[PDB]
């Protein structure tokens, strides 16, 4: 985390920084994606 | 938009289809998105004078 | 195909406020319904 | 795949799967398969 | 009377291509689409100033 890596999460494949998360989501959703189809946060299939 | 491909993202257009298939859907893309900055930039045009 | 089954509990006819309804399980299998019938335990 | 008895084409057969590992290179790799077309996926890019 | 706008620069890798390194190379192949749309926002920019 904290620093410039390719995440590759559940077939999900860019270039993008991973920070603390401070939002709380709700315990069915799994993504989180912000206007015009940004996916601005995202959950560990591992550790959730 | 998915501007007549099967997908709006193309990260996974080339993570699904094939090199040789791929490329006609990242072209339509991409000639979709000059044409929207195209027209973007001659609005900007009209306004700017 | 995937039969859904959406509930959200709230304390309180129906009152004017609003209410957002949770899933709460998918299930994943679906089939042929055409009718439904509900079960009392008096 | 190699299923002793299949349906026909009426009342064909349908099995739920989840919460396993497929691998899908066996598949391409018997030889007597002749045919295997895709639509909108590529049968080299089905292990990621 | 307005006199003034807002000055805006959109980068074409980013907005057409995004993150994706294969895509960056097709852009090339269309010829100088970006080069124009680079200068018009310049010139628009230095106009509005």
């Amino acid at each position: 985390k904290n620093k410039c890596v390719n995440f590759n999460f559940n077939g999900l494949k860019g270039t993008g920084v991973l920070t603390e998360s401070n939002k709380k989501f709700l315990p069915f959703q799994q993504f989180g994606r912000d206007i015009a189809d940004t996916t601005d946060a995202v959950r560990d299939p591992q550790t959730l | 938009s998915k501007f007549g491909a099967i997908s709006s993202v193309l990260n996974d257009i080339f993570s699904r289809l094939d090199p040789p298939e791929a490329e006609v859907q990242i072209d339509r893309l991409i000639t979709g998105r000059l044409q929207s900055l195209q027209t973007y930039v001659t609005q900007q045009l009209i306004r700017a004078a | 195909g995937y039969f859904k089954i959406y509930s959200k509990h709230t304390p309180i006819d129906l009152p004017q406020g609003f209410s957002a309804l949770e899933p709460l399980v998918d299930l994943p299998i679906g089939i042929n319904i055409t009718r439904f019938q509900t079960l009392l335990a008096l | 795949f190699n299923a002793t008895r299949f349906a026909s084409v009426y009342a064909w057969n349908r099995k739920r799967i989840s919460n396993c590992v497929a691998d899908y290179s066996v598949l391409y790799n018997l030889a007597p398969f002749f045919t295997f077309k895709c639509y909108g996926v590529s049968p080299t890019k089905l292990n990621d | 009377l307005p006199v003034s706008m807002t000055k805006t620069s959109v980068d074409c890798t980013m907005y057409i291509c995004g993150d994706s390194t294969e895509c960056s190379n097709l852009l090339l192949q269309y010829g100088s689409f970006c080069t124009q749309l680079k200068r018009a926002l310049t010139g628009i920019a230095v106009e509005q100033d």
